[PDB]
C-alpha cells in the first residue's frame, strides 16, 4: 500500500491524483482483530479502495 | 454424522492426548485433551496455534 500509494503521487505533493486502488480476496490467513488494522491503515494513507 | 466416528478406534488407532515440556512458547508441562470424534484449534494469531 504504501508503495502503491507513492508511485501514484505527482511529483512535489504527497495527495495522488488517481485514488481507486482495488483489493481482492485479502485476508485468508488472518484473524479479525489484525484485519482490523490493515482496513483502518489503507484509508490513512489517502487511498479510497473497493 | 457426528456419532458415526466411534468406528475408529476398532478399526484404527485414534488420537486421545497431546503433552508438551517446554516446547515453543509454552514453558513447562502442558496438555490437551481430544474427543473421538473431531474437534478444533483455534485462537487469535501469533498463539503457537501451529
Ligand atoms: N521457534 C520459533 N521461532 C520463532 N517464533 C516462534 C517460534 N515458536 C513460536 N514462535 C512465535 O509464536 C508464534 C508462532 O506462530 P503460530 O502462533 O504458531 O502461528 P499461526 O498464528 O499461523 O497459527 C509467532 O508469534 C512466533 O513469533
Amino acid at each position: 500500500t504504501a508503495s502503491l500509494s507513492y508511485a501514484l503521487c505527482p511529483a512535489g505533493s504527497r495527495y495522488p491524483l488517481f485514488g481507486t486502488i482495488i483489493l481482492d480476496e485479502a485476508f485468508s490467513r488472518s484473524s479479525h482483530a489484525v484485519a482490523g488494522r490493515i482496513i483502518a491503515a489503507l484509508r490513512e494513507f489517502g487511498l479510497h479502495a473497493v | 454424522m457426528n456419532q458415526v466416528s466411534g468406528l475408529a478406534g476398532k478399526e484404527s488407532f485414534i488420537l486421545t492426548r497431546i503433552e508438551l515440556f517446554n516446547w515453543g512458547g509454552f514453558h513447562g508441562l502442558h496438555q490437551a485433551a481430544i474427543h473421538q470424534d473431531g474437534t478444533a484449534v483455534i485462537g487469535p494469531t501469533g498463539s503457537g496455534k501451529t
